[PDB]
C-alpha cells in the first residue's frame, strides 16, 4: 500500500548539481492524512540519477502518540523506477536502520556504515520509507521529512 | 525475410555462390590428385564422395 | 529497414512552477518517455483467372 | 532533475551497420599456372569438347 | 608508514566549487592492503587551496578483531606539499581528537570545537588520520573513510 509523495509522482521536482562535488539537498516530505501503518511503503523522495547520497536527516514528528511507541522507520533505494505505483516494489534499509525517532520526533542523522556507500546508477532511483512496526494508534495528518544531501559526479 | 534485413541478400547471393564454386573447383582437383576425399572439415563435398560422373 | 516501429509517448511536465524571481538552474524538469512496439508481416493472396479456354 | 534516457531502455535507438564483412576465399593453389593447354603444364586443358 | 590514497598521489582528483560559500564533499577512502598499525599515518584525502572544513563525517569499517579495542584516529592538515611521500610528515588532530570509532564500524560527525575553525592557506593541504593508539590486537582490510564538507572562499 504506497503513499506515494508529491517529489515521486513528478509533482515537485528534485535538485540536481549544475557540478561534480556540489552538495545539493532538497525537503523530501508529505502531509499523510491515512495515519501510517505496518508495510506502508512510504516514497518520500529521489536520488537524481548519478547521485550518491552523504548526508541523511530527518524531521519527523510524534508519529505515534502513546505509552511504549513500537513504530519504526527504515529509509531506503527503492527497487523500481521512479513514480510507478506497483505494490510489489521492495524497500531495503541501506540508509537508515530503523531509526525510532517517530516514537517521539526530534531530528536524526545517518549513522549506518552503508549510508556513504551508495552505488550510483543511470536511472532515477526513489528513496522510500517503510514503517516496519505497525505503531500504536498514530495520529492522521501527521508529516514526514528526509532531508537528503547527494552529490553527484562521484568517483 | 529482405525487409528484415538492410542487406541486398540477392548480391550478396550471387556474391557467395561464385565464392563456393572457385572453392568447389580447388577442392575438386585435390581430391582427385589425392585420390581420396580424405576426412578435411572445411571441404564442401561430403565424406564418402568418390568422384562425379 | 523494418520488421518493427518503436513509437514514444512524452508524458505532459506536472510540477509547480518558480513564482517571485526565485533560482531555477537546479529545479530541471525531466521529460519521461513511454513506449511500444509494432511488428509487421505480410499478407498475401491470389486471385486466378481461369484458362485460356 | 536532468533528463536521462539510460542503457536498458527501449528507447536506445540502435544502427544496423550496412557492411557485410566476409570471409575471405582461401587462394585456390591450382590457379592458371597450373591449368593450361599443351603439355607443359600440370593440369592439362583438353581443347576438346568445347566447339563441337 | 605513509599509506598514499588514491586520493593523494593524483589518481582521483577532488571537486573544488566554482563559486563562493558552495559546500563541496567528497567520500575521501582507502582500501587498506594491509593492517592499521600504530604510527601509520593515512594521507587519504587533499583540502583544496582557499578552503576551509565546515562539517566532517568520518565514517570508518570495524578496524578491530577482539574485545576490549582501544583503537584511535585522530585527524589533521598534514603539514607537507600534497603527495610527497615522505616519513617526516607531522599530521595533527585539528579535525578530530582521537575519535574511538575504528572499534566498531560507524560514523562519527566532527564534534570538536576546532574542526570548524581551520585557517586557509593559498597551497594544497593533505587530510590524513593518524592511528594514533595502536589497534587491539588482529584487523584486516577494511576501508577509512572521511567525507569532508569544505566551502571556498571564505573571509
Amino acid at each position: 500500500a504506497l503513499i506515494q509523495s508529491d517529489f515521486a509522482q513528478g509533482i515537485r521536482m528534485t535538485p540536481v548539481p549544475d557540478c561534480a562535488g556540489d552538495v545539493t539537498a532538497c525537503r523530501f516530505d508529505i502531509t499523510l492524512k491515512n495515519a501510517p501503518a505496518a508495510g506502508d511503503i512510504i516514497e518520500l523522495g529521489v536520488l537524481p540519477g548519478n547521485a550518491v547520497p552523504v548526508e541523511a536527516i530527518l524531521d519527523v514528528d510524534d508519529l505515534d502518540t502513546g505509552g511504549a511507541p513500537t513504530i519504526t522507520l527504515d529509509v531506503g533505494i527503492m527497487s523500481g523506477p521512479v513514480g510507478k505505483n506497483d505494490p510489489a516494489r521492495t524497500c531495503g534499509n541501506e540508509l537508515f536502520a530503523a531509526s525510532t525517532v517517530g516514537q517521539a520526533g526530534g531530528v536524526v542523522r545517518a549513522t549506518a556504515s552503508s549510508a556513504f556507500r551508495i552505488q550510483k546508477a543511470e536511472d532515477h532511483r526513489s528513496v522510500g520509507v517503510k514503517v516496519a512496526a505497525g505503531p500504536a494508534t498514530g495520529a492522521a495528518g501527521k508529516t514526514i521529512a528526509l532531508i537528503l544531501f547527494y552529490v553527484q559526479g562521484t568517483s | 525475410s529482405r525487409k528484415r534485413t538492410a542487406h541486398d541478400l540477392r548480391k550478396t547471393g550471387r556474391d557467395r555462390l561464385g565464392d563456393y564454386f572457385y572453392q568447389l573447383t580447388d577442392e575438386l582437383f585435390f581430391m582427385y590428385l589425392s585420390g581420396a576425399r580424405g576426412i578435411n572439415k572445411d571441404f564442401i563435398l561430403p565424406t564418402s564422395f568418390t568422384g562425379y560422373a | 529497414a523494418g520488421d518493427r516501429v518503436s513509437f514514444d509517448l512524452s508524458v505532459r511536465l506536472r510540477g509547480q512552477p518558480t513564482f517571485g524571481d526565485d533560482r531555477v538552474e537546479g529545479k530541471e524538469e525531466n521529460l519521461k518517455f513511454y513506449t511500444d512496439e509494432v511488428i509487421i508481416d505480410q499478407v498475401r493472396h491470389s486471385v486466378s483467372a481461369g484458362g485460356r479456354m | 532533475s536532468s533528463t536521462v534516457i539510460a542503457f536498458g531502455d527501449p528507447k536506445a535507438q540502435k544502427k544496423w551497420s550496412s557492411e557485410l564483412a566476409v570471409d575471405i576465399r582461401k587462394k585456390s593453389y591450382f590457379e592458371s599456372r597450373f591449368i593450361g593447354t599443351s603439355e607443359n603444364a600440370v593440369i592439362q586443358r583438353k581443347t576438346e569438347v568445347e566447339s563441337d
